[PDB]
């Protein structure tokens, strides 16, 4: 009935989808992190063999 | 790192070889160059001493 308490409910439900992105955005980051690790190990592996 | 230094050791062994080659033969130059000398003043002096 109160129009404050759905007011107060929009701001749940635009703090959960921060949330959403968030967590793309991080699991974004540790699949970058990983492919460069990757990269640069085979990188030093062939400046060796040079 | 650990299969850098799988590589790194035998960078390690051929750059053991090659201050092997480099040292041999600068030491074994020398020498007989010396030797040499020697050599050529030893016959003169047995000549001068003729």
């Amino acid at each position: 009935v109160d129009q404050r308490t759905r007011d107060a409910l929009q701001r749940s439900v635009q703090l959960a989808i921060e949330i959403t992105t968030n967590s793309q955005e991080a699991a974004a980051k540790h699949e970058a992190q990983r492919l460069e690790q990757e990269a640069r190990g085979r990188l030093e592996r062939q400046k060796i063999l040079d | 790192q650990s299969e850098a230094e799988k590589a790194r050791k035998e960078l390690l062994e051929l750059e053991a070889l090659s201050m092997a080659v480099e040292s041999t033969g600068t030491a074994k130059a020398e020498a007989e160059s010396r030797a040499e000398a020697a050599r050529i003043e030893g016959e003169g002096s047995v000549l001068q001493a003729k």
